[PDB]
RNA sequence: UGAGUAGCGAAAGAGGGGUGAGAAUCCCCUCCACCGAAUGCCUAAGGUUUCCUGAGGAAGGCUCGUCCGCUCAGGGUUAGUCGGGACCUAAGCCGAGGCCGAAAGGCGUAGGCGAUGGACAACAGGUUGAUAUUCCUGUACCACCUCCUCACCAUUUGAGCA
RNA sequence: GCUGUAAGCAAGCUUUGAUCCGGAGAUUUCCGAAUGGGGAAACCCACCACUCGUAAUGGAGUGGUAUCCAUAUCUGAAUUCAUAGGAUAUGAGAAGGCAGACCCGGGGAACUGAAACAUCUAAGUACCCGGAGGAAGAGAAAGCAAAUGCGAUUCCCUGAGUAGCGGCGAGCGAAACGGGAUCAGCCCAAACCAAGAGGCUUGCCUCUUGGGGUUGUAGGACACUCUGUACGGAGUUACAAAGGAACGAGGUAGAUGAAGAGGUCUGGAAAGGCCCGCCAUAGGAGGUAACAGCCCUGUAGUCAAAACUUCGUUCUCUCCUGAGUGGAUCCUGAGUACGGCGGAACACGUGAAAUUCCGUCGGAAUCCGGGAGGACCAUCUCCCAAGGCUAAAUACUCCCUAGUGACCGAUAGUGAACCAGUACCGUGAGGGAAAGGUGAAAAGCACCCCGGAAGGGGAGUGAAAGAGAUCCUGAAACCGUGUGCCU
């Protein structure tokens, strides 16, 4: 339900309270891509390129339903309501009525 | 792409382009033979694009009847 | 074999001996090649002899 | 229909390509159901340099293999065929 | 378990060098030995890439194994004249109509299929790591058709196809 | 956001609205009923028109070209008419399939029992073959039944394992009455009349078309009195067929959608303990880093389909008279019903055997008639066979949605949770397996050392690396290595 990229809470997990944008997502398989966010470690092969190899230090993404919107004004994890005038269902974000 | 080939006719448009669509593709499948034009997608533009022209012409048919 | 005017046919049945056992027997309906008016002109077809004494012109 | 445009595929370059096109006869895949005399049609009318022979072999596939999944190569028709002399030609170039 | 036991599938290799980490089993050379109306070549029945090159080598090789008919990655079969179809037919098969039979079908005429048969035009060299009476170099041959050239007829009291 | 498996690389495409999901099309090489012909399935070869191209042959595209039947039209043999037959065109005819089922019909066994077996049973079972329909079959009385009678068939429960049948043994075994589900009845044929044609000796009587006419204590014709041709009724499912067009409701896509990160603690992670707040026509389920009503998809309620449908109502359209009175006479189902012989189905095995249906012989009445009332006869009661249509009540699933299991949890459950009717096995019909789980995600082990390389040891990755490719748990047989005590 979250595109990118809108702000972002984690709800729970190991990262239990952190913010960040979108880098991608991908809604296949239900799961999205936070910046700094379980931030992991990966050992690569040296490519071919770059010929570095070494340990990367990337985000393996997180599943949608631990990630909410905010409000704009509150800056609360909110809920998400629609129907919005000339707009093809704008997110109302609870704490009614703000977009985006 | 359909709107800008209706209003295209049956025998000035349909002759100078699908032969030249061929002339896009047949060209392209001795570079797919040698990978010199590497630009691999602009295949898919290439056929993907013969075969909306070619079921309007079709469609005229039923059109026709 | 199945005649024409009727459908009179082959009825399979039992002979039943004496001190029953008892076999099979076909029973084919009775027959004789004779000439029959069809669409112009005759002949021929297979008739039953029920419909042949007193029946459509020979 | 039947165009000369869909009769060939490719050119094919082996090592055989590099000795027999110095001596004005060239390779080519040909469709599965095209015969002889559809090639000079093609050369003629897509080059515009005259088919001195057309000499068609067929292939059968090999049949590959991955993993479990074993499976058959679609099969290849060739084409050597030879032009006149006085004649370019109009490769890759 | 038997048990490190039976078996390792007839049949001479040996020596030097090389490869590689490793060699009796792989390659090369040189001696020797076997078949030689077959273990020679050519090409059917079949097989469907086992062919060639370049790498590997765990697995299949009744042992190793740098090797392979194993694995991968590419490459590999060129026909008017060769075999077969644009020809014909044999036993047989199928079979319009037809005849018999509860049905399904059984048989069969005219017809047609069906070589192992009959007819049938190409040959001698070269050639590659792979194809050849196909590629190629010289001759040829076979049938058909005429943008052409000549030769000879006859104009339905008619050349010719037949 | 997208370029399916597929986890990566290139090349690209998209709020000038893409990827996806539905409707409606178009496209759809070849084989296959294969249908121009041959064929050893996935290929060869034709011919007729038309096109492309070469000077031409050669070559290439576009359709058509089977067989049977039917409607016609030309021809039209021996043989004269004329026919067989031959030629042609027209048929959105039909041959094939498959839901391995259910339902009719034709054929149709055996093994098993009877403790043997041959009458019987098994069993009109399986199997083969023809039919199609979503259902089929049957059906408006020659029906039950014996009174104050019931009123088409079908299905269910009783009736009842009763009446019965049976080397009367094994075993087979009904009906009717009673109560429900469903609930509709009608056309043909025949006389009579009208129109044609077609013959006979005018006369006469013989085929079609159009009315009329649908029966049982008798109806129709015919005749005589009425009655309509509507505004009344019907109608595409029988009742006769057959058309459209509008109103509403489902289905093939959806869209909206309530309430908290409550705090703290344990932890790798809260969804868990404790202390707490809310929503609820929503606490169905499924994900969510671990057991969520409140995180997500959703759920409950509401609402929408441009296009296809399926259903219900209307309008349009279409079509249509019903009765009394009498009986001078004409009809009411012919090589048929019954009867002999021989069989079968009826629960009834040839019997005191009614009844049905077949083969083959015979063979009647046709209202003053005739048939049923378990051999047969009289009386009495029902009822008209020898023609046809008939939805629903019923049986079914390869199926498609939504759902439920005191069903299974990988030697189970379908054979198949896994690229299964695969691999293999067979010439061939056929037989026919095994094979689930890293982690919450690849974070799938960068780097160093040994090693040719697999294979390890450190290093990091994560909670675990003893978790690292059969990758959670890992038992036992087994195979080891150390051993304390005995030899």
């Amino acid at each position: 339900h979250v595109k990118k990229g809108d702000k972002v809470m984690v709800i729970s997990g190991k990262d239990k309270g952190k913010q960040g944008t979108i880098l991608a997502a991908f809604p296949k398989k239900d799961r999205v891509l936070v910046e700094g966010v379980n931030m992991v470690k990966k050992h690569s092969k040296p490519t071919q390129a770059n010929p570095q190899g070494g340990i990367s230090n990337q985000e393996a993404p997180i599943h949608v339903s631990n990630v909410m919107p905010l409000d704009p004004k509150t800056g609360e994890v909110t809920r998400v309501g629609y129907k919005v005038e000339d707009g093809k269902k704008v997110r109302v974000a609870k704490k009614s009525g703000q977009v985006l | 792409m359909k709107a800008n080939e209706i209003r295209d006719l049956t025998t000035a448009e349909i002759e100078q382009k699908v032969k030249s669509l061929k002339e896009e593709l047949f060209n392209l499948r001795f570079q797919l033979a040698t990978g010199q034009l590497e630009n691999t997608a602009r295949i898919r533009e290439v056929r993907k694009a013969i075969a909306r022209m070619k079921t309007v012409i079709r469609e005229r048919e039923i059109a026709a009847n | 074999r199945k005649c024409v005017i009727t459908g009179k046919k082959t009825t399979a049945g039992n002979n039943r001996s004496h001190a029953m056992n008892a076999s099979k027997r076909t029973w084919g309906a009775n027959l004789q090649k004779v000439r029959i008016l069809v669409n112009g002109k005759p002949k021929k077809v297979y008739v039953s002899a029920r419909a042949l004494k007193s029946g459509k012109v020979e | 229909m039947k165009d000369p445009r869909d009769v060939l595929k490719r050119p094919v370059i082996t090592e055989r390509s590099a000795d027999l096109m110095t001596e004005k006869k060239y390779t080519f895949e040909v469709d599965v159901r095209a015969n002889k005399t559809e090639v000079k049609d093609a050369v003629e009318s897509i080059f515009g340099v005259k088919v001195d022979k057309v000499n068609i072999m067929n292939y059968k596939g090999k049949s590959k293999r991955v993993g479990r999944y074993t499976g058959m190569t679609s099969r290849r028709r060739k084409a050597i065929v030879k032009l006149t002399a006085d004649s370019k030609e109009i490769e890759i170039f």
